[PDB]
């Protein structure tokens, strides 16, 4: 609506997690993702086999 | 004691071709050695 872009952070659950849980709600943040007026990102600490 | 759950888990998965899981009591297996962050990988990994 106020043609603000935006960025999510996320530090637990997945960005398909994330559009998911919203997509029930009528949200389009997977076109908003791929239009490049949003974004995600998913950071977590240590991915494997490797000290946190 | 992440990979011997893991094999059992996928053992008996395979044998009955589970399509549906239960994890009872898993609070126990929360007992590594006074590391949090041990704990929490695990979990997050297995799930």
């Amino acid at each position: 609506d106020h043609g603000e872009p935006g960025v999510f952070v996320t530090f637990e659950e997945r960005p398909e997690d994330i559009v998911n849980n919203v997509a029930s709600l009528g949200f389009e943040l997977d076109k908003l993702i791929e239009e490049e007026k949003i974004a995600i990102e998913h950071i977590a600490v240590d991915p494997s086999e490797v000290a946190e | 004691d992440l990979e011997g759950l893991f094999l059992r888990l996928e053992l008996a998965i395979d044998t009955v071709g589970a399509k549906r899981v239960v994890l009872d009591t898993i609070e126990s297996l929360f007992s590594a050695f006074s590391n949090p962050a041990i704990l929490r990988a695990e979990i997050r990994r297995l799930f």
